RNA sequence: UAGAAGGGGGCCUGACUGCGAGGCCUGCAAGCCGAGCAGGGGCGAAAGCCGGGCCUAGUGAACCGGUGGUCCCGUGUGGAAG
RNA sequence: CUGGCGCCGGUGAAAUCCACCCUGGCGCGGCUGGGGGCCUAACCCUCGGAUGGGGGGACAGCGCUUGGCGGGCAGUUUGACU
RNA sequence: GCUCUCUGCGAACUCGUAAGAGGAGGUAUAGGGAGCGACGCUUGCCCGGUGCCGGAAGGUCAAGGGGAGGGGUGCAAGCCCC
RNA sequence: GGGAACCUGGGGAACUGAAACAUCUCAGUACCCAGAGGAGAGGAAAGAGAAAUCGACUCCCUGAGUAGCGGCGAGCGAAAGG
RNA sequence: GCCCGGAUAGCUCAGUCGGUAGAGCAGGGGAUUGAAAAUCCCCGUGUCCUUGGUUCGAUUCCGAGUCCGGGCACCA
């Protein structure tokens, strides 16, 4: 949907099998659809002044981290480019 | 989520403890209210700062007032306090069990650490205690003329 | 400890009660268990044992002078049957049914040692030594022991009470130490 | 078909294992009969008969699996998974 | 033990005391689980423009995963002889 | 015009992947869906089967929790598996 | 912003084939979108695979319709090595 | 094909962490009753499925066998 640090969204299939196992007896497959894994986001509101980032949130500490760093600039209104950026 | 708490809190107070708390408490609560911080190597570090150089710094009184003793300890002054038998004329202030020591050996006394009560008013042999901590006690052999 | 600390075992009078408590396992699938007749045992224990011989009226010279305390014959056998209080132990080798005076008036008795010579001789060994200890049904183990009286030696509860791990089907695991009597008992690896 | 394939009785388990000349039938693939050799057996004194049932219906390719078994294969080697 | 021995006489089986243990229960501890309340700080809604004040509140919402309903929609199948 | 029915408001319902919009700058004397069809007189019996609504019990139930017990390996601790 | 094809990425059909059809096939094709440039892509081993071995990548010839994959159908189809 | 419960009086179902076999109903004998019920009394009958084994002995405890009833998954 975005992705901030990490990264966006694949397009996975589909699996509708009606069968035993391959343990006991076959096991065949009714039908293959294409699925969209969505990327589990998430918003983070943050002090480096009064941002907000979109967090992949299994990278949400890396939105600390990147506040942990006092780059010394004043007021922008954003601010986000060098912290999501000077990032890494 | 290893934390290092600063507000003193319950069950989780001493400052510069270094505690695991629930992701979100850390997140939501402590650290938003700046109680406390996260545990990472760069401040961990930084506290071990904040631990050995004070805790040596205030172990420094320690260590002065350890190679002090051993001479007050030892040494009496004795003050020429202008007296006549037992009561004195002008009670004797640290000010002056420390003027006319300062000034007399060479050593520094505070004219209020020296724990002292009263300014005497009555020669004779005492021996006293100076401050804090471990004390050191000092003597005065006040004498006449 | 590492082994075992037979010295451990350091109040009382002469402390001969010592065991091998060591837990168990039921029985897997159709089985059970059953202690070896006189599992052999590295000691003797210095015990005077009371050893019956179920002989007759011809075996009275040596039934006796074997490692038996005394002897007796069939001048027993229905004589010693008016009395519930008249009434080791051996057995009639063979098919022959010695449950006549012993199917009745419910103790220890079964398979014996043989010898169609004489009852006694100077090849009369494992007959006073070890005996038995058989399923419990709550769970058996709890054997026996010398008594306070052997450093290392007293370490015979290994390679016997516990080497006695040889009839066992599969569906568990035959285990749980615990070893002494009459004061305690501590425990450590078998 | 009683000059027994029918009715009864005594012992049995050939309602075997390895095979299979030569044919019947036939588009294929199937189905059917089968003497004889070997092994180790049954019944009979014996000659002999015995690879189910007087005979023709009572049945279903492959694929996919399931249970066993075994000389085989088993991804660098050994063992396993298969 | 610091005053019960222990066989008793009988009973399938004998008592002191030590054990390991079967049955069931109780009491503190480990580690995992369920249900009830309270709160706020995430999240959500609002508030003469709020670094905030109200309301809701770990629920909702949303991500991943489970199973179910499901002509709302889609792809199809619905034999031959005569 | 009558009846049934959903909807307490960030309404239900519709469109859209979403943001958002319509509903409505409305608030149950309002919105949505359904059937009948001015008005008059009326609108019986049947909850077996289907649907819907209601039932903090039971039955069955997927992940997941749980690990009795077993297996593959190594000299082993272990690592792996059911 | 533009450019005949060629190129990389992101999305991504059906008809047909299977003599029906759903897995499969057509096919990662048609097309849509972003981007690159005289090319684009790839490229200095967390490689290959059995060789005391080889030594970035790309292209061609073989290997090979082999190995395999597959309602084990229709059909699809490598890599090492040279 | 796996996982559960079972087999006890004619019938429907109980139960000790081994010691007797018991309820409800049907059925028969009696009282009461306008009639027919409901009430009220006394019983009647057992290889506790078949085999072993466990125990001094077993409805029971365990192995195994057959019939019976419930639950779940496959089906070339
Ligand atoms: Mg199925
Ligand atoms: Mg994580
Ligand atoms: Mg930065
Ligand atoms: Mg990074
Ligand atoms: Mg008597
Ligand atoms: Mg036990
Ligand atoms: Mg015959
Ligand atoms: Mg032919
Ligand atoms: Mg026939
Ligand atoms: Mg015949
Ligand atoms: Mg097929
Ligand atoms: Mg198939
Ligand atoms: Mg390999
Ligand atoms: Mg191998
Ligand atoms: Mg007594
Ligand atoms: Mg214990
Ligand atoms: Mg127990
Ligand atoms: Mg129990
Ligand atoms: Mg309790
Ligand atoms: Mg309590
Ligand atoms: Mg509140
Ligand atoms: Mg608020
Ligand atoms: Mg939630
Ligand atoms: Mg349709
Ligand atoms: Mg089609
Ligand atoms: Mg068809
Ligand atoms: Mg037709
Ligand atoms: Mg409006
Ligand atoms: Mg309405
Ligand atoms: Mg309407
Ligand atoms: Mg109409
Ligand atoms: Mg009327
Ligand atoms: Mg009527
Ligand atoms: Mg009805
Ligand atoms: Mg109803
Ligand atoms: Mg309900
Ligand atoms: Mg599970
Ligand atoms: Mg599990
Ligand atoms: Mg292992
Ligand atoms: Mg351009
Ligand atoms: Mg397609
Ligand atoms: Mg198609
Ligand atoms: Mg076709
Ligand atoms: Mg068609
Ligand atoms: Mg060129
Ligand atoms: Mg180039
Ligand atoms: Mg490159
Ligand atoms: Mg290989
Ligand atoms: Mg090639
Ligand atoms: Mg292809
Ligand atoms: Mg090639
Ligand atoms: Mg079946
Ligand atoms: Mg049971
Ligand atoms: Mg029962
Ligand atoms: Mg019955
Ligand atoms: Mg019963
Ligand atoms: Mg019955
Ligand atoms: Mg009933
Ligand atoms: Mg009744
Ligand atoms: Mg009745
Ligand atoms: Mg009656
Ligand atoms: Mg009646
Ligand atoms: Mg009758
Ligand atoms: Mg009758
Ligand atoms: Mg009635
Ligand atoms: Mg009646
Ligand atoms: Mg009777
Ligand atoms: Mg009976
Ligand atoms: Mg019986
Ligand atoms: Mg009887
Ligand atoms: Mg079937």
């Amino acid at each position: 949907s975005g992705k901030r640090p990490i990264v966006a969204n694949s397009i996975q299939r589909r699996g509708k099998a009606k069968r035993e196992g391959g343990v006991g007896k076959k096991t065949t497959g009714i039908s293959k659809r294409r699925q969209y894994p969505n990327l589990q986001k998430v918003r983070v509101r943050v002090a480096g002044q009064e941002i907000t980032f979109r967090v992949a949130a299994s990278h949400i500490p890396k939105v600390y981290e990147l506040v942990e760093r006092a780059k010394g600039l004043k007021l922008e209104g954003l601010s986000p480019k060098e912290i999501k950026k000077e990032l890494l | 989520m290893k934390v290092i708490l600063l507000e003193p809190l319950e069950n989780l107070g001493d400052v510069g403890q270094v505690v695991d708390v629930k992701p979100g408490y850390a997140r939501n609560y402590l650290l938003p209210r700046g109680l406390a911080v996260l545990a990472t190597e760069s401040n961990l570090k930084a506290l071990e700062a904040r631990i050995r150089a004070q805790a040596k710094r205030l172990a420094e009184r320690k260590a002065e007032a350890e190679r002090l003793k051993e001479i007050l300890e030892n040494l009496t002054l004795t003050i020429p306090v202008r007296a006549g038998e037992t009561k004195i004329y002008g009670s004797v202030t640290a000010k002056d069990i420390a003027e006319a020591l300062s000034r007399q050996h060479g050593v520094t006394i505070d004219p209020k650490r020296l724990a002292l009560e009263k300014p005497i008013k009555e020669l004779g042999e005492y021996v006293l205690t100076y401050k804090p901590h471990p004390e050191v006690p000092i003597q005065l052999k006040v004498s006449v003329v | 400890k590492v082994y075992t600390i037979d010295e451990a075992a350091r109040t009382a009078k002469f402390d001969e009660t010592v065991e091998v408590h060591a837990k168990l396992g039921i029985d897997p699938r159709r089985s059970d268990q059953n202690v070896r007749g006189t599992v052999s045992l590295p000691h003797g224990l210095g015990k005077q044992v009371r050893v019956l011989a179920i002989a007759k009226g011809e075996k009275i010279k040596e039934a006796e002078e074997a490692g038996a305390d005394y002897v007796g014959g069939e001048e027993i056998i229905q004589k010693i049957l008016d009395g519930w209080m008249d009434f080791v132990m051996g057995a009639v080798g063979s098919k022959l049914g010695r449950i006549l005076g012993p199917r009745g008036l419910n103790p220890k008795a079964g398979t014996v040692g043989f010898n169609i010579g004489e009852i006694i001789r100077e090849i009369k060994a494992g007959r006073i030594e070890f005996r038995n200890d058989k399923t419990g049904a709550i769970h058996a183990p709890v054997g026996k022991a010398s008594f306070p009286p052997e450093k290392l030696a007293d370490n015979i509860r290994a390679f016997i009470r516990a080497l006695e791990a040889h009839k066992p089907e599969g569906a568990k695991g035959t285990f749980l130490r615990s070893v002494y009597v009459t004061t305690t008992m501590g425990p450590s690896v078998r």
